[PDB]
C-alpha cells in the first residue's frame, strides 16, 4: 500500500509545514516513511539553525574515541578506545590532515567500496557523544534541544534526565568513522541534523524485517548472543551490505548532506559512516505510536546503568484502559510495523 | 545513564 517497496523516502516541507514537528512526523508516516526505518527531510532554504559556524573553534570534545575494527568477510567488531580531550579546532586539523582525510574518488560507490575495504586499517578518531547544541536559542522550528514531543514526560513528570536521549548530542566526524548496527534506546525515534561539512552515509533495515537481522547477527556471534540477548545495543557490530544481500536481509542506503535531517523510526536498524570532517547534532524523540515499541523493547542486561525508561507514565496517560492489564503482565498486544501513528487521522 | 557510541 504505502511504500510497498519500503524504500527510504525524502521529504521537502514548506516553512509552514516545518513549523509543527510532531505534525510533520505524523504526515510523513501517513506517506509510509516509517516502513524503511529511516527517512530524509530537507529543510526549506530560508531556514537556518544558526547564522555562522566559525565561532565554535573553542568548543571542547571531552572524550574522543579511536575506533579499532577487527574482522573479515564483511563481519566486524568495533572497539572504541577513549582518548584525551581536544577542541574542535584541534579535531579539524587532524581530520583534514593527509593521514585521516578522504581519499580521491569519482562516485559514491567507490568511496563506499573503500570504506568496506579499509575500515580495519588506520583507525580514525570520532568526536562523538558531546553534550551540547549548535542551535540558536531563538530557532523555534525543529530545534533538537526542544522538540516538544511526548518523550518530555520523562523529564517533566518523572524528573529524569538521560544525556543524548532527552538532551542533544554533537558528533564531530572524520573519514571512515562509523556507527554500528543498532536501534535507538527503548526503540525510540531519533533525529539527526548535519550542521556542516562532508556527508554521512546511512544503511537501514525496515522495522518489519528487523528480527531477521537479529537472527543473522546471533548466528554470526553466538558467544555475544549468549552473554546478552540485546548485544547489538553495544553498538560494536558491523555488517557490510554485501553480507546483508548474501543472507537476504532487505535494506536501503542513503547519503545525508550538510543541512539535511535524518529521522530514524522505532525498531529501525541503522548503521553508517562519515565521508570526512563534519558535525552532526542528534537526539531521541517519541510519538504515540512509539509507546507500544517502548513497552516491548528488548534491553541490554549485561552492562550497568544502561538506558531504561519507565513506561508507566505513558501507559497510564495514553492507554488507561490497558494499564491494569499491562501492570499484571497480561498485555498481549502485537505491533504492526506498517501502521501509521494515530495522530495522522486528518492526513489519511 | 547516558547515550553511548
Ligand atoms: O551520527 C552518528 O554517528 C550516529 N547517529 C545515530 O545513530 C542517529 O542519529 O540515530
Ligand atoms: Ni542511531
Ligand atoms: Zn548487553
Amino acid at each position: 500500500t504505502l511504500n510497498p517497496s519500503a524504500r527510504i523516502m525524502t521529504f521537502y516541507p514548506t516553512m509552514e509545514e516545518f513549523r509543527n514537528f510532531s505534525r510533520y512526523i505524523a504526515y510523513i508516516e501517513s506517506q509510509g516513511a516509517h516502513r524503511a526505518g529511516l527517512a530524509k527531510v530537507v529543510p526549506p532554504k530560508e531556514w537556518k539553525p544558526r547564522a555562522s559556524y566559525d565561532d565554535i573553534d573553542d568548543l571542547v570534545i571531552p572524550a574522543p574515541i579511536q575506533q579499532l575494527v577487527t574482522g573479515q568477510s564483511g563481519l566486524f567488531t568495533q572497539y572504541n578506545i577513549q582518548k584525551k580531550a581536544m577542541t574542535v579546532r584541534e579535531f579539524r586539523k587532524i581530520a583534514n590532515s593527509d593521514k585521516y582525510c578522504t581519499p580521491r574518488y569519482s562516485e559514491f560507490e567507490e568511496l563506499e567500496r573503500k570504506y568496506w575495504k579499509n575500515l580495519t586499517f588506520n583507525p580514525p578518531i570520532y568526536g562523538a557523544d558531546v553534550n551540547g547544541t549548535l542551535y540558536e536559542k531563538h530557532v523555534d522550528e525543529w530545534n533538537i534541544g526542544r522538540l516538544r514531543t511526548i518523550l518530555d514526560l520523562v523529564e517533566k513528570e518523572s524528573g529524569i534526565t538521560i544525556e543524548g536521549v532527552n538532551t542533544p548530542y554533537l558528533y564531530f566526524g572524520m573519514w571512515k568513522t562509523s556507527f554500528a548496527w543498532h536501534t535507538e534506546d527503548m526503540d525510540l525515534y531519533s533525529i539527526n541534523y548535519l550542521h556542516f561539512g562532508e556527508p554521512k552515509s546511512w544503511y537501514s533495515v525496515p522495522p518489519e524485517h528487523g528480527k531477521r537481522l537479529e537472527r543473522l547477527a546471533k548466528g554470526f556471534f553466538p558467544g555475544s548472543a549468549q552473554s546478552c540477548e540485546a548485544f547489538l545495543r553495544h553498538k560494536m557490530t558491523l555488517i557490510s551490505p554485501l553480507m546483508l544481500k548474501k543472507y537476504g536481509i532487505p535494506f536501503d542506503k542513503v547519503t545525508q548532506e550538510a543541512g539535511e535531517f535524518m529521522i530514524t523510526f522505532p525498531y529501525g536498524y541503522h548503521a553508517g559512516f562519515n565521508h570526512g570532517f563534519n558535525c552532526a547534532e542528534s537526539t531521541n524523540f517519541a510519538t504515540r505510536r512509539w509507546i507500544e515499541y517502548g513497552k516491548q523493547a528488548v534491553l541490554c542486561s549485561c552492562r550497568k546503568d544502561m538506558v531504561k525508561i519507565s513506561m508507566d507514565v505513558f501507559v497510564r496517560k495514553f492507554q488507561p484502559e490497558r494499564y491494569k492489564l499491562w501492570k499484571a503482565g497480561k498485555d498481549n498486544t502485537v505491533i504492526d510495523h506498517t501502521l501509521p501513528t494515530p495522530e495522522a487521522a486528518e492526513f489519511l | 545513564a547516558r547515550k553511548s557510541a
